């Protein structure tokens, strides 16, 4: 196999990016950055998109204070989960290309250090 | 033939030349003041829509904008003012507002842009002072699709701006995230952008000896190398071609590829003689290099002497086309690529309109239209999205000037003509000759002697002239804003809305019937004798008999056969039988080389060229 750069995205402030992790589903690729950043592109994975890289949509997310470190898919309900050093765990889930929040969580003991779907996307370890 | 009506909207502080920027595809105009600090952000008549200032917070430290530039698409404005902090002037969008659906015809869109101008917001970039580390933003520009923005300041920081568009719950607002920040080894001037044919990058020119591009990559590399300082490059999209003229004036016509890399084709030496120079004195500066694009393939320049210099990249041939007369010093040039017109700005105080004769010797392609004599010293010239062209005068000073035909009537006794924006000549067969000025601009004449009434697009007042005291007094106003409008003996008939209003002089109805959306509103009407035609937005054709009591409808609506080809005269013969029809083509409103002549009796539409005759 042969592997070559073809395009270069900055994401916005120059913010070291830390947790990156794409969706299967519909190319919803997740993008974590220090001080509670957090960022979804939608990139085409077709045709369209393959020869020119076609970046089709933007979205930058909020409800994180550190650095967002852990970020994991869902492919079949399209779901999202993501973390930070503080240890605040957020679940989100489409609806009209808009992120909503769906469960905050926190054990504000131990830092949270990875999660984990089943193959059948029904379980989150 | 034609001339422009000249809007100045008023304001004592200092213009300057360099501020003034038209959005590409709306009509809107920006301009940038000093004496107070502050912009004006004006429609593209030169009617004021709002006056921008510093956002809330400054301890009375009112900074000065020192670049504005337009979104490509969107009403969207950002300024750079002089501390480096960049602002946003935003006008919410008609269709956000959910008001009705009629907002359709050129008023009513003006008026909805005005009230949301008024309803406009200004929103600041987060920590954009301390990327340009307070300094001054000597320029901005935003990519070809207009989502990647660059600032450039005079402490040679280069920014690149990330937008993003935030649906809010009842509206859309709009941000700006620094990417990058980069040096330059000059503070850059001027900043273009190239397309692929999205791609984001910019090339810039601090006007000394090399160009620089930046691309994502965040490196700084030169694309033409020149041993002489330049001070201006124009780019082409379409053939991505790069030409700089020295500031020897000297020709280096550069070929760009993909590379980012200019590969000269052109450059032949220019005897300019040094025989007694005429260095600008009365200005204190270096007379400013004059170039741009004004043809495809086709690029002009003004020295600043009395000729005016075309060169075609196509054949490599360099030509001077001159103004009808010598004694002219060319100040700023501006060019039309809608029309094939270019704008040609004299420190006399003349404009030469050149008009494209597909609109022999290749240089007579080009010939001046119309000369207009402003009276004062031009500093620069900026077009806008329909045509509309604005001028610096005198530094402070700011006029908007907006072609238009010459109105004019002649009723049967006495024939009125306009002569300025507000100067209407009306002279009768008795030597009756008298000047008349009114309060706003000329829009429209209609005579039935002695009443005449003269439309400013607000509203219309009729004039009653006592010619055995020859004593002209306004009296009332009608206040619509419809071009249709025509006086006669028993009445004035004009547009109120959907409904076509005829009254008295003492506005004393007399035939009142609603029309509907499908019958639509009426734009053209014309009267003689007895009889009226009346021509709507949808070319609809309604003849009409007027009498002492009714307007007889002489048959139906009807509707007539031909860009898109619309109407803008009509005028119809004694027996209220023919209809002479003037057509236009394209949104553009340009003119068309056909004539027509409806017969009701026949029901036919004959017609005439005259570009068969080159008229």
């Amino acid at each position: 196999m042969f592997v070559y750069l073809s395009k270069r995205i900055a994401m916005p402030n120059g913010v070291k990016v830390t947790s990156i992790a794409w969706n299967d589903g519909q190319g919803w690729l997740a993008c974590g950055g220090e001080k509670g950043l957090l960022k979804v592109l939608k990139v085409d994975g077709g045709p369209q998109g393959q020869r020119s890289g076609g970046l089709s949509s933007s979205q930058t997310l909020e409800g994180h204070d550190t650095t967002v470190d852990l970020v994991t898919w869902n492919q079949q309900y399209c779901k999202l989960t993501s973390s930070d050093v503080s240890g605040r765990i957020i679940v989100w889930v489409l609806h009209k290309g808009m992120w909503f929040e769906e469960m905050v969580n926190n054990r504000n003991s131990s830092r949270v250090v990875d999660f984990a779907w089943n193959p059948s996307g029904t379980k989150i370890c | 033939m034609s001339l422009f009506v000249v809007n100045a909207p008023g304001h004592e502080g200092q213009l300057k030349e360099q501020l003034i920027v038209a959005h590409k595809r709306r009509p809107l105009l920006a301009t940038a003041w000093v004496n107070p600090p502050s912009v004006l952000i004006t429609n593209s008549e030169g009617e004021v829509l709002t006056q921008v200032a510093d956002p809330p917070g400054s301890t009375g430290r009112t900074h000065q904008p020192t670049a504005l530039t337009w979104h490509p698409n969107e009403e969207l404005l950002v300024i750079g003012w002089s501390n480096g902090e960049m602002s946003l002037w935003s006008m919410p969008s008609v269709s956000s507002l959910a008001l009705g659906e009629d907002y359709t015809t050129a008023a009513a869109r003006s008026a909805v842009q005005l009230i949301a101008a008024k309803a406009a917001t200004q929103s600041s970039a987060e920590g954009a002072t301390r990327e340009h580390a307070s300094g001054a933003v000597v320029a901005s520009e935003w990519s070809t699709r207009g989502l990647y923005l660059v600032s450039a300041s005079q402490q040679r920081h280069v920014v690149m701006w990330m937008l993003e568009k935030i649906p809010a719950e009842t509206s859309v607002t709009f941000k700006l995230k620094p990417l990058w920040s980069v040096q330059s080894r000059e503070p850059v001037a001027r900043i273009i952008h190239v397309p692929s044919k999205d791609d984001i990058s910019f090339l810039l020119a601090d006007g000394g000896t090399s160009v620089t591009a930046i691309n994502e990559d965040q490196q700084l590399f030169p694309c033409v190398t020149q041993q002489e300082q330049i001070a201006s490059v124009l780019y082409d999209a379409a053939t991505r071609t790069l030409v700089t003229l020295t500031t020897t004036s000297m020709i280096e016509v550069y070929a760009v590829g993909e590379d980012i890399k200019g590969t000269s084709t052109l450059r032949r030496k220019l005897s300019a003689p040094a025989t007694t120079p005429t260095v600008s004195t009365t200005t204190g500066e270096r007379i400013a290099m004059s170039m741009v694009w004004a043809s495809p393939g086709v690029v002009a320049f003004g020295s600043g002497d009395d000729r005016l210099r075309i060169l075609d990249l196509s054949s490599g041939s360099l030509d001077v086309l001159l103004l009808p007369q010598p004694d002219l010093h060319v100040s700023s040039l501006a060019t039309f690529a809608a029309k094939g017109t270019m704008i040609v700005g004299t420190v006399e105080g003349f404009l030469v309109v050149f008009q494209h004769h597909a609109a022999a010797t290749e240089a007579s392609q080009w010939e001046a239209m119309t000369v207009h004599q402003v009276g004062k010293c031009v500093d620069r010239v900026v077009l806008t999205a329909l045509g509309d062209v604005a001028l610096c005068c005198g530094g402070s000073e700011l006029q908007v000037l907006h072609e238009i035909i010459r109105k004019r009537a002649w009723d049967g006794v006495a024939a009125a003509t306009q002569i300025s924006s507000d100067m209407v000549v009306i002279e009768s067969i008795t030597g009756c000759q008298c000047l008349l000025q009114n309060k706003g601009n000329v829009h429209g004449v209609s005579i039935a002697f002695p009443n005449i009434a003269l439309w400013n697009g607000s509203q219309i007042d009729f004039y009653m002239i006592d010619e055995a005291t020859s004593e002209i007094t306004f009296i009332n106003f009608v206040l619509t804003t419809s071009p249709a409008f025509a006086i006669h003996r028993e009445g004035l008939i004009y547009v109120k809305g959907n409904r076509i209003v005829f009254e008295t002089m003492q506005l004393a109805p007399i035939a009142q019937m609603t029309f509907t959306e499908s019958e639509g509103v009426p734009v053209i009407m014309d009267i003689m004798n007895d009889y009226l035609v009346v021509v709507s937005s949808k070319n609809y054709l309604r003849l009409a008999r007027i009498s002492t009591r009714d307007l007889q409808q002489l048959g139906p609506a009807r509707p007539l056969t031909f860009l898109e080809v619309s109407v803008s005269g009509a005028r119809v013969n004694a027996q209220g039988r023919r209809v002479a029809l003037m057509s236009t083509l394209g949104p553009l409103a340009l003119p068309d080389t056909r004539i027509w002549v409806y017969d009701s009796d026949t029901d036919k539409m004959s017609f005439f060229d005259f570009g068969s005759r080159n008229e």
